């Protein structure tokens, strides 16, 4: 599912899938070699 | 373990292999130095593209 970006939570956690009990954010960004 | 682990220093220190990377390689290859390989050619500080 694209979206292209430049508030996000109504449409996305209502129409579409659950709640999130928990949240991992791992930060990497671009690095192809890893 | 010695005699490739003291060539490499020769080499390493030559300060023209930065973009010559794939020599370390491949002298790091005729012998069997993982542990040498692993930390000072595939640590992601240098520039390669796999």
């Amino acid at each position: 599912k694209y979206i292209r970006l430049s508030t996000l939570y109504d449409l996305m956690t209502q129409h579409w899938h659950l709640k999130t009990p928990n949240l991992v954010i791992s930060v990497t960004g671009g690095a192809k070699n890893f | 373990n010695a005699i490739s682990f003291a060539l490499y220093k020769a080499f390493s220190t030559n300060e023209h292999d930065r973009d010559n990377w794939n020599g370390q390689l491949k002298l790091l290859l005729e012998w069997n130095q993982l542990d040498l390989a692993s930390d000072e050619i595939f640590t992601n500080d240098r520039n390669w593209e796999s």
